[PDB]
């Protein structure tokens, strides 16, 4: 399936492997920026048309760009 | 991936707006465009007495009853002045979410 | 257990369900889902003390541990154990669709 | 469904693992002595079927609780009463570590690790049978020993090197000594009963295994270990299973399903940690924590009103914590 | 995975495995665990934020709901998903057992 970077595994050395999209959020805080690239599979994609975990979540106070891309490796701005 | 948009899918309806800077659609269906494509429009008549509105997601590169939006990319919805013989023909794109519930004149 | 019946009927202090409202719109932002337009999410708080419905080995130890060292606060928590589908319906654009979100509803809890 | 004895031909196989040793002692004292001395008074098994072939028997070793690396002189006195081919398969263990082994004749030393063979050494020497007379010898010869050990027939052997503190700083031999440093892991058959509704199936199939006891002398939770392979050869599987595990006290089963590809569907009473392996091969499906009926019958036809039918076979295992599948080509 | 490797190398506030060692006798009045006489346990420690190793939709959805309702107090618990066994010396009359004990440590924590 897809490749993608999981910045929180170490055992495959932040390669988890997704038949689904590949989820990389950059949080904004005051003082730190946390990035969580994960995998998120496919029946966790609901609706599949425009899933809201994948789906724009640009929020009031926090600078979150939430981010779903396709290719392999991509999910890294 | 740039999902789908969100606009209203209301069809032929019966409104009861007009001489307003701006209404709301009375819309009660906001819908996921069918293809990542299309942006949200909405029709605007004024047959004598009648007032009908429809809504929906529109392909932006082709014409809907044979018209072109000037301003496909734009965030809110403003009618502009369309002409048809004997035909009070109005038409407004926007480009945001839910944008065409919102209508301003 | 912790089930809906006992944690709504009888007032606990300890781990249980909690009454919860949540609205698609007003709270979660969700704008694209027809009906149901809200649901009882519920959820599980309430401190776990030892020997209450143990989840695992590992949760009567602490439970044990801390009943004899309360203060190291390392203690099992209040976490739902069983969770129930919902389902709901979305418009793609004029053909409405009805799909069902599994393991949304959550009908009891236990401490973990 | 007849209750019959489970035979060889039964697709469930249930064993009972445990860890054992006939006697045995231990010693701090050997800080002073310049290296550490352990010995393996192996016996003939009880199984008469061992008449030509010379077993293997392996060895495991690993620094203890309190040591991260191991490096003092590790001398193996391995009495054996037969010929056998021993296998040494270190761990965390520091290259250049001498590990003389003192066998008898006919035995020998073979690795697994060869580096330490540059360094390993293979001795003929005739041991006493008697432990009393063997650890009497190790001292003639070493002046302590570290550790000393009983063993039965077995195929593997789990030791820890290390001095660990709360031992005596001298070896006294115990029948009801024992300690987690050193120990031997055995496998024995566990019957059953149970029946087989359908043959084998090339797309779905469906088998029950009832456990009574783990074998638990405890009030807390075991483990169980399921293992699934193909009935025989090495060749990958495609298949579908379901299995319905039922657990009559609190077990936290294993799934270790080796050599098998496609999907398993597990629904059992009690909780379940699967095996690395095993996720990667197999679609293996989340089990759901459902409170089975009793009795063949019912969970039968509970699992016919669910769609799972039919079902491939019923098994019923009074006492173990590993349970074996082979699957039919 | 949010398990020792990562946590304990990191000094991270949330949802993790974190140290945990147990003497049986002294700190649970387990005599009847004769060797060893304490053991590495771990546990889950550490608040929840949103999209971290939730587990089901229940589990993203509260997180959600916590994240737009700040004050709602219901968000996800830090559980242990997958525990290992461990190894025990047990005094049965005048017999030891070695007796394989599971769920004993905790080497995967979740937000459920």
């Amino acid at each position: 399936a897809l490749q993608c970077f999981c910045h929180l595994c170490t055992k495959d050395n932040f390669t988890c492997v997704t038949d689904g999209l590949c989820f990389v959020s950059v949080t904004e805080t005051t003082d730190k920026v946390i990035h969580n690239s994960m995998c998120i599979a496919e029946i966790d994609l609901i609706p599949r048309d425009r899933p809201f975990v994948c789906a724009p979540s640009s929020k009031t106070g926090s600078v979150t760009t939430t981010y779903c891309c396709n290719q392999d490796h991509c999910n890294k701005i | 991936v740039k999902f789908p948009q969100l606009c209203k899918f209301c069809d032929v309806r019966f409104s009861t707006c007009d001489n307003q800077k701006s209404c709301m659609s009375n819309c009660s269906i906001t819908s996921i465009c069918e293809k990542p494509q299309e942006v949200c429009v909405a029709v605007w008549r004024k047959n004598d007495e009648n007032i009908t509105l429809e809504t929906v997601c529109h392909d932006p590169k082709l014409p809907y009853h044979d018209f072109i939006l000037e301003d496909a990319a734009s965030p809110k919805c403003i009618m502009k002045e369309k002409k048809k013989p004997g035909e009070t023909f109005f038409m407004c794109s926007c480009s945001s979410d839910e944008c065409n519930d919102n209508i301003i004149f | 257990a912790l089930d809906t019946n006992y944690c709504f009927r009888n007032l606990e202090e300890n781990c249980c369900v909690r009454p919860l409202y949540i609205d698609f719109r007003q709270d979660l932002g969700w704008k694209w889902v027809h009906e149901p337009k809200g649901y009882y999410a519920n959820f599980c708080s309430g401190p776990c003390p030892y020997l209450r419905s143990a989840d695992t080995t590992h949760s009567t130890v602490l439970g044990l541990y801390n009943t004899l060292n309360p203060e190291a606060s390392a203690s099992p928590c209040c976490v739902p154990q069983d969770l129930e589908p919902l389902t709901i319906l979305y418009y793609v654009g004029r053909t409405p669709k009805v799909e069902q979100l599994s393991n949304m509803v959550v009908k009891s809890c236990k401490c973990s | 469904c007849e209750l019959l004895p489970v035979g060889v031909g039964h697709p469930v196989q249930a064993m009972l693992k445990s860890f054992t040793a006939l006697s045995g002692c231990a010693s701090r004292g050997t800080t002073s002595h310049p290296q550490e001395v352990h010995i393996i008074n192996l016996r003939k098994g009880s199984a008469q079927g061992a008449r030509e072939k010379t077993a293997e028997v392996a060895l495991h070793l690993r620094p203890i609780q309190s040591l991260h690396v191991h490096q003092k002189p590790l001398v193996f006195i391995l009495n054996s009463p037969q010929p056998i081919l021993w296998k040494v398969r270190t761990e965390k263990l520091a290259p250049g570590v001498k590990r003389i082994f003192h066998v008898v004749e006919g035995s020998e030393v073979h690795f697994e690790v060869g580096n330490f063979s540059k360094s390993g050494e293979v001795k003929v020497e005739t041991l006493p049978h008697g432990n009393e007379h063997l650890l009497n010898w190790a001292h003639h010869r070493y002046t302590a020993v570290t550790s000393f050990s009983e063993l039965r027939m077995a195929h593997d052997i789990y030791i820890k090197v290390g001095e660990d503190p709360v031992f005596s700083e001298t070896c006294k031999i115990d029948n009801k000594f024992l300690s987690l440093n050193y120990l031997a892991s055995y496998i024995e058959p566990q019957p059953s009963t149970g029946c087989v509704l359908s043959g084998p199936d090339h797309e779905q199939e469906v088998h029950i295994i009832e456990l009574q006891a783990p074998n638990s002398s405890s009030a807390f939770q075991v483990d169980v270990i399921v293992d699934l392979r193909p009935l025989d050869g090495d060749i990958p599987l495609h298949r579908d299973v379901v299995l319905l595990l039922k657990g009559e006290k609190s077990v936290n089963w294993v799934i270790k399903a080796h050599k098998v590809m496609g999907k398993l569907e597990i629904m059992t009473s009690d909780t379940v940690s699967l095996s690395e392996d095993t996720e990667r091969l197999m679609q293996v499906s989340k089990t759901v924590k459902q409170k089975l009926p009793a009795g063949s019958q019912a969970l039968i036809q509970w699992a016919e009103e669910n769609g799972f039918n039919p079902v491939t076979s019923y098994t019923n295992t009074p006492v173990a914590n590993h349970f074996n599948l082979r699957l039919r080509e």
